[PDB]
């Protein structure tokens, strides 16, 4: 019914271990962990005993602890379902404990605990607290209080009860930054879960190290990998400009925009479109929200060049709003602000470092088509469609310039074909028939040409065939079938391909048309999977179409092709669309009357 | 936009002036106005009494997504879950002003699938909760006095009917 | 279909001389590997139907996913989930025979993407459930083949991914 | 080009920053002459109190040669 | 590879393989160790095997475009000649005639036209270098050497 | 396809009138010209083989291309570049009989910039072929009907290109 | 054209243009003055042509939607009269009848059926612009343009 | 996601404790992980050293050094080191990690389709990370060299 911008895998992450944390860091870093990083890995994998032996003795004892665990409530005026609740969370605190002390972080714990005071009726908080403080006393009853980890157990229950006293936490906002623009709220828990992000801030009275950790990070951020390294970062005007107490990391951001190496980078190898999309990640740490914003981008490109577009985007007010002066650009995912769904498949597919592998502009298409009908697609996206040429099974890659737009088709949804009947004429589309063009020799070599779109070489030659049809042995049907199970047949059409692409391809070979819909392709592919290639062939040349139009003694002909094909078919356009406006009269050269 | 503008647009992109047709359903649109305006008054006043009430009754009669499995166990999640809630709520009340689902074709069904499919968030749920906030506004707006429970019938069947699949 | 043996003489044949002393001694890992192959390709045909019935009933089956409204609602969705299931087991068994992943990568992982995103498959999901028949596979052939199989089990969530 | 050595505060009045978000607000900027038309009209939406505006680069009365 | 015309044969039946081809895998990769070691022979005396298939090539039919006095038509001869032992070698380790179909026999007639050079001669030259690996390789190595060696004169 | 008098006819056709004179004396030049391209197209139609064979043995022959690693290694690749110029070779003489570059349009130039990409075919390469298939076929028809058969060549040229 | 149809003989086959093609080529390309002259003649006299033609179509057949009064519709069916005598000069330029054809006489019969115009009308208007077309010129020129005035006369 | 997150995830999804098998796949990663920080140190002191050793080892002297190979043109050269400083370093941090899913999620998502867009060969991509698994190998010692050729060779099968 609607185009779609793709579902991407996505890892949502729900709390944060100890080596996961560190490991974090360091790749937000772009560096090896270092030595503290190191020691926090080694020391709490050396703690790994006492928490594993601590999860050991609480698991072991989980159900005295939540027997054991203010007005005492009563079981029949509660109710049972309430009952069952009060219960199974506490049970459930107790086992998220365990899971924190192996883990070694409080994260699940802060995160799924801090905003539960209402959540949990509030009329039982003081009761929760209690049964929370009574558990802590008897995990601590039996697990030795003089020097040992009970500590460790007393302090991580400690910070369950303090994040259960935590009241009402604000919901995070992404407000909206234009009237196109949607506001999006955001949880508190979803903001404590999301993986931390290092905020690099530039300041005049940092250290050399420090400054130069920002530059590397702004090189991270704008040219999406570290190139000081490199001698192409010898911008040693910019940097040094930067460095000390003027040329803020703004004006920096906006001199790495314009410099040669982004128009190298994100610029020289794409179109404006996707040019913009880039430039949307790279210093707003975004992509498109919305059409009009992508409207007002464009435009400005288009009178005044890609500089202004970076000088705009740098001089905006959701750039002074979020990274403000001397913050650097960062990637606003996942966690780190609220998610739009409105770009979610285009700005997931742009936060990925293989952005520069696509060529094509992901957010455009998806948002301009997403408000036109459906496409002339194959139903298993665009891939699927090959090249209508006159031989050979060209299909668009998948990972070779990614160019794809997916979109959901009905089962009962049909493709529109351009037919070669209605168009031309008849005596000259009886000139590519082929039937019994009466000799036997130019009917087998045509029906090669049908089979294989060129001529084929001797080793390719089914001669027992051709003996068979010069002896009136078999028919034409049989002999192209005996083709197309030919091994040179498969070898072309069905090994090197994808499974639906070869379906396809076989059949735009056999039957001279693309497929209609869902019911054609999934039945063919559900027969050349569960039967295979032979079983198609013979499933393709017994179909009722092959039949009604090619019969027993007729050549396959192409019949059918997509628009695409004849949209190939005339470089210099169609014939007459509308009366052509030769010798005309225009404004200012008709005013000098 | 609205019910106004679409109409008007689609006019303007055929070029024809207004017909009595148009004016009788602006007229139409103009009237339902005022139980219009007066739903999304009672929706700001008990939105998220709405949204949550729906969100605890779904998580009753569908018992699995507060359980271990499912895509809405831990508060995170349920947090996660009565903000979209929210977000449903919110959006399905501008369209009840607007009268029209392009505020809903634009800013909730724009991807709204591909990414409950990219978090495993079960698309089922998230419809019948809708349907839920629905009979709720709808029983809420028949004790408030409002007749015609018609008007706010509709964007919750449309991003029920764009977000659910076919069977 | 390329295999280990053909990507090598390729490799070689492009360069123009003979296959070299290492490539000779990758020769070598592979016609010794053969056996375990073998053997393990013939258990994933006796256990094929039982590897899919097990990987759906850890990891497809009671979630939501799989009741109403869900991508396994429909019953005829079913069948196509399990004839999918089906088709990566066999071209995980089939890459593995032949001792490189271009059959996974010439005849599913081109374009599967772009189908699943198109049908509206959850390709999470179906992620998660190639890991689960490499964790069956892993559990009832042991660890050598377990391993040498379950490559090309991570070869397709990868294409996948 | 001709510079614009630039000093304001601009305050946040629509958003509570919660630890990091928190930037600054007090920035001095050397601002490029064709952009500080609109730097000044983004620190008067945002509500900057601008205190210190200076041609850091350049003359006054520059008919050419002043980019 | 015999390897892979076992996967394809699997393959457009949609079924696994059976243990008659897995029981083919089982005796190839058993027969691999003296593949290799027929195959580092080849490699070892491919010199002297293109020297003396040009010597006899020429003492038997010289109306050819090698010996015509261009020395960079001998070349041509000459890489060409080690280029299809080559391919047999590859034709040995793989078990199939597949690297010596792909790469050197699907489209002989074609390039060797265009090239003018005549078809026959081509199979007379292949011909004497199937005596000189006869003459050079012990007996099981040299039938299994000869399979692609006619295959060859098939081709052509 | 189109050929002259057929797009001659078409814009006639557009405009609504008869053949006015420019075009009739663009009939005339044609129905002149008829006899002279009729006896190119059977002088390559005697020796199409013979062109590819210069054609190649000038372009593409001793290169890298040629080579172990080239496009045209590995005999059937071969075969399929000495097709695709027999393929070019004759559409450029359905092109030049016909007196239009239609033919070329829906039958050649049609979506082989994006074949040869997308196979690794080298299209400079090929460009460089073409023309020097142009130079053979200029070289023993004459300049005239060589200049004739050469504009539709280099037609060719523009589409891969 | 007739030249398109021996390009698309010669495709469709894989084969370069037979003897036989370029013979009919040679044979065409000659009669392309007789050619010229006709459709010239036909564009000086197309004018009398469409009136005499109607003259003997209102005469015969007067049960028509042509002269049912409106000046509009026989406007139409004036215009309608050039236009395919002037596709009669195209597909005499052109040699064979695809201009014709791909012109005025693929779709014609729904065509009429949408304007409501009876098909044996039309097929009588044009036997008598066939008689016309005789009357103005020779014998052979009137056979020449007779031919495709019965394709349109086999096209109703 | 290491291997806590990815045991803890599975515990919670079942909506238990951590059971026996669970705490006991925990106890070898937390009693391997000393070795594990080890190797990942002398890793980082050590990666130019062994990305020199492997291009020298696996992609010197082959033609795709030479003129119209992926590693001709010096920046080529410099972008094909830094990927195999990526792949190191990546595979470092799934060794820390005992999880592949920093692999899943940084590295093999996006790599196949950005070599295949930018024409670099998998397979002497795949030779070079095997070479790095035996320098890593054999200026480690055979565990350590194990259990990081472990997500080298999951590197190598996302490729
Ligand atoms: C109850 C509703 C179901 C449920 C919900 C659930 N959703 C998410 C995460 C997100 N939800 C959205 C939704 C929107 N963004 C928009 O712009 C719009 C229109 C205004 C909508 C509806 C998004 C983008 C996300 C991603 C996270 C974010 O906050 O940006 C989750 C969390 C996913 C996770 O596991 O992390 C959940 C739980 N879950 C159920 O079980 C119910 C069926
Ligand atoms: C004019 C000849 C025809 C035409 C044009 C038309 N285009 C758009 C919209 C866009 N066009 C583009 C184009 C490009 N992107 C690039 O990067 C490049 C630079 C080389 C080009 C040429 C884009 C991206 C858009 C969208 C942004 C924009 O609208 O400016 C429209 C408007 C479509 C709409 O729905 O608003 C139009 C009308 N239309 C015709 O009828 C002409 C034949
Ligand atoms: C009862 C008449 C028979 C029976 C039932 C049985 N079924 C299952 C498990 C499942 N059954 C279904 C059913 C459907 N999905 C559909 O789309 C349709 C049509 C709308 C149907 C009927 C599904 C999806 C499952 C999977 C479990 C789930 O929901 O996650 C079981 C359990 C088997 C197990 O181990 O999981 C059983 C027992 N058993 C009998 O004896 C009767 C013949
Ligand atoms: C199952 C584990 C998951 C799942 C699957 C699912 N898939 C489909 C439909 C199709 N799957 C394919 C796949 C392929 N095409 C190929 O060529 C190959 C073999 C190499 C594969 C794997 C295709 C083409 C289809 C479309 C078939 C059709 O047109 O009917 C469905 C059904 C889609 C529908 O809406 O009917 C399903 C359910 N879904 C899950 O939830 C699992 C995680
Ligand atoms: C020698 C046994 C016969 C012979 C040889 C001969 N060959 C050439 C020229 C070439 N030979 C080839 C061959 C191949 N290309 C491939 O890709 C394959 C690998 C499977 C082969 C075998 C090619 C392409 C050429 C052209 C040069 C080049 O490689 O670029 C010549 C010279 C022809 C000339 O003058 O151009 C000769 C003499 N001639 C005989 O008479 C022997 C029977
Ligand atoms: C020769 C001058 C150059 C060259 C060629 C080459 N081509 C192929 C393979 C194909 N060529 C085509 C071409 C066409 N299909 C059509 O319908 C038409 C007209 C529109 C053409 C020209 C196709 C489709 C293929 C693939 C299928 C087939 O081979 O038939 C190859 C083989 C490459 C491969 O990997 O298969 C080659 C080598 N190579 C050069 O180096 C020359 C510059
Ligand atoms: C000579 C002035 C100095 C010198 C040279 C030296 N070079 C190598 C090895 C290589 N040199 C390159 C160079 C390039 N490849 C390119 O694509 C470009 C752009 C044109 C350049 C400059 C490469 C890639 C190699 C590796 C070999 C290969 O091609 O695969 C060596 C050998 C080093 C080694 O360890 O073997 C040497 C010695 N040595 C000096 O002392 C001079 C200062
Ligand atoms: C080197 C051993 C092999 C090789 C490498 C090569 N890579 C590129 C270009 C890029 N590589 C990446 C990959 C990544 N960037 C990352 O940040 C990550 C880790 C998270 C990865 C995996 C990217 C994105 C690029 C694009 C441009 C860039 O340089 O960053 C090249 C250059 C390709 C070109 O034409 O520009 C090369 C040479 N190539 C080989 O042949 C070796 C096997
Ligand atoms: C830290 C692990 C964790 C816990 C314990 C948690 C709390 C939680 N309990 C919840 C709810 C309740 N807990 C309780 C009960 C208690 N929770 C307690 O810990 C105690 C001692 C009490 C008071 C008796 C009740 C009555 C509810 C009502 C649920 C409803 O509104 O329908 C919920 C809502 C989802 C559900 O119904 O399952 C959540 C999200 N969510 C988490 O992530
Ligand atoms: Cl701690």
């Amino acid at each position: 019914d609607r185009t779609n911008g793709g579902s991407p895998v996505v890892h949502p992450q729900q709390y944060h271990t100890v080596p996961t944390a560190v490991i974090n860091g360091a790749h937000q870093r772009d560096r090896y962990p270092n030595h503290s990083e190191m020691q926090t890995l080694s020391t709490f994998l050396r703690t790994g005993l006492q928490r594993l032996e601590i999860a050991q003795t609480l698991a072991q004892h989980a159900n005295e602890i939540v027997a054991a665990g203010f007005q005492a409530i009563n079981i029949a005026d509660y109710g049972a379902v309430r009952m069952k609740r009060s219960m199974r969370d506490l049970g459930w605190f107790l086992r998220y404990i365990t899971y924190a002390v192996v883990a070694g972080d409080t994260s699940i714990i802060t995160v799924n605990t801090r905003g539960l005071r209402g959540i949990i009726p509030e009329d039982v908080t003081v009761a929760t607290t209690v049964a929370l403080q009574e558990m802590q006393w008897k995990s601590l009853s039996f697990f030795p209080v003089d020097s040992a980890a009970a500590a460790l157990v007393r302090r991580y229950f400690d910070v369950l009860i303090a994040d259960y006293q935590v009241e009402k936490p604000s919901d995070r906002y992404r407000t909206g930054v234009s009237k196109h623009d949607q506001g999006l709220s955001f949880p508190e828990s979803y903001e404590d879960s999301g993986c931390a992000i290092p905020r690099w801030v530039m300041k005049p009275t940092l250290p050399d190290s420090e400054k130069d950790a920002v530059i590397r990070a702004a090189y991270r951020q704008v040219f999406e990998r570290d190139i000081s390294g490199l001698g192409t970062a010898e911008l040693t005007q910019p940097i040094s400009q930067l460095k000390g107490e003027d040329g803020s990391m703004e004006l920096f951001i906006r001199q790495l925009g314009k410099s040669r190496l982004y128009r190298q980078l994100f610029y020289e190898p794409y179109m404006i479109s996707r040019s913009i999309e880039l430039a949307c990640r790279h210093f707003l740490g975004r992509g498109l929200s919305c059409m009009e914003e992508f409207q007002r981008y464009f435009e400005l490109v288009a009178d005044q060049g890609f500089s202004a577009l970076v000088d705009a985007l740098v001089s905006s007010q959701e750039y002074a709003d979020y990274f403000g002066a001397e913050t650097v650009p960062y990637i606003r995912g996942l966690g780190i602000e609220a998610q739009a769904c409105r770009n979610w498949g285009p700005q997931l597919d742009l936060f990925k470092y293989s952005a520069p592998a696509r060529k094509v502009p992901q957010f455009v298409t998806a948002f301009a088509s997403y408000r036109q009908p459906l496409p002339n697609q194959h139903p298993y996206g665009m891939g699927n469609d090959p090249l209508e040429t006159q031989f050979g099974a060209i299909f668009p890659h998948e990972t070779t310039n990614p160019a794809a737009q997916p979109v959901h088709f009905s089962e009962d949804s049909r493709r529109i074909l351009v037919g070669h009947a209605h168009r031309k004429s008849h005596a000259e589309i009886s000139q590519q028939i082929f039937s019994l063009q009466h000799s036997v020799e130019s009917v087998i070599l045509a029906a090669y040409r049908q089979v294989f779109g060129c001529e084929v070489l001797g080793s390719q030659r089914h001669q027992a065939a051709e003996t068979q049809l010069k002896g009136g042995l078999i028919t034409v049907r049989e002999f192209v079938r005996q083709l197309a199970k030919s091994r040179s047949f498969r070898q072309a059409y069905w090994e090197n391909l994808y499974m639906t692409k070869a379906a396809e391809i076989i059949h735009r070979r056999l039957l001279g048309r693309p497929t209609y819909g869902r019911r054609e392709t999934s039945k063919y592919y559900d027969i050349c999977g569960r039967q295979g290639f032979y079983a198609l062939v013979d499933a393709l040349i017994d179909s009722d179409d092959y039949r009604t139009a090619f019969g027993e003694n007729t050549v396959p002909y192409e019949r059918y092709v997509t628009p695409r094909g004849l949209a190939l078919r005339s470089p210099k356009g169609p014939v007459a669309i509308s009366k052509l406006r030769d010798n005309p009269h225009t404004v200012g050269e008709y005013m000098m009357r | 936009r609205d019910t106004v503008t679409s109409l008007i647009s689609n006019y303007d992109t055929t070029g024809r002036y207004l017909d009595r047709d148009a004016i009788d359903s602006l007229q139409s649109y103009f009237i339902t106005g005022a139980n219009r305006v007066k739903v999304a008054a009672m929706i700001s006043a008990n939105a998220a009494e709405i949204s949550r009430e729906a969100g605890k009754k779904l998580f009753e009669v569908v018992p699995e997504l507060i359980r271990p499995g499912g895509n809405a166990y831990t508060t995170r999640r349920y947090a996660a879950c009565l903000r979209d809630m929210d977000y449903y709520l919110r959006y399905s009340s501008y369209a009840l002003v607007a009268g029209n689902n392009d505020v809903l074709m634009e800013r909730v069904l724009q991807g709204l699938r591909e990414t409950y499919n990219s978090l495993g968030v079960p698309i089922a749920p998230t419809v019948q909760g809708i349907q839920i906030m629905k009979e709720m506004v709808k029983e809420r707006a028949s004790d408030m006095g409002v007749d015609d429970t018609s008007f706010i019938d509709q964007p919750f069947d449309f991003i029920s009917r764009e977000v659910s699949e076919i069977s | 279909m390329q295999d280990a043996i053909t990507t090598l003489i390729n490799t070689s044949d492009a360069q123009g001389k003979y296959l070299d002393d290492s490539s000779l001694d990758t020769l070598q890992e592979y016609f010794r590997s053969g056996d375990l192959r073998a053997k393990a390709a013939m258990t994933i045909s006796a256990n094929a139907s039982t590897i899919v019935t097990k990987t759906v009933a850890k990891s497809l089956l009671y979630t939501d996913i799989t009741g109403p409204g869900g991508n396994m609602y429909t019953c005829r969705r079913y069948a196509a989930c399990i004839r999918d299931m089906d088709f990566f087991l066999r071209y995980g068994t089939y890459a593995m025979l032949a001792g490189d992943a271009s059959i996974l990568d010439e005849r599913v992982l081109n374009g599967l993407k772009e189908t699943y995103n198109s049908l509206g498959v959850p390709v999470g999901a179906t992620i998660r459930a190639v890991q689960a028949m490499k964790e069956v596979v892993n559990d009832m052939l042991g660890a050598e083949a377990g391993k040498e199989v379950g490559y090309y089990f991570d070869h397709i969530c990868s294409g996948l991914s | 080009m001709r510079m614009f050595r630039v000093t304001a505060c601009v305050p946040s009045q629509t958003r509570i920053r919660t630890q990091r978000e928190l930037q600054n607000t007090y920035f001095t900027k050397l601002v490029p002459y064709d952009n500080w038309f609109k730097e000044q009209q983004r620190i008067q939406k945002m509500g900057g109190t601008i205190v210190k505006v200076e041609l850091a680069t350049g003359r006054r009365g520059a008919n050419t040669g002043l980019a | 590879s015999l390897v892979t015309e076992l996967i394809l044969s699997a393959d457009s039946e949609a079924r696994y393989p059976a243990p008659k081809e897995l029981r083919i895998f089982q005796d190839f990769v058993k027969t691999g160790e003296q593949r290799v070691r027929i195959a580092k022979a080849l490699a070892a005396n491919e010199e002297r095997i293109v020297q003396n298939g040009s010597q006899k090539f020429w003492e038997r039919c010289p109306n050819t475009p090698s010996n015509s006095g261009v020395d960079r038509k001998t070349a041509s001869c000459q890489r060409d000649q080690g280029w299809y032992v080559r391919l047999i070698a590859y034709s040995i380790l793989a078990g199939s005639e597949r690297p010596l179909e792909d790469i050197g026999t699907v489209g002989i007639k074609e390039m060797y036209n265009n090239l003018e050079i005549p078809i026959r001669n081509i199979a007379e030259c292949m011909r004497c270098l199937k005596e000189e690996a006869m003459a050079v390789l012990s007996d099981e190595d040299a039938q299994e050497v000869a399979a692609y060696f006619d295959l060859i004169i098939q081709s052509l």
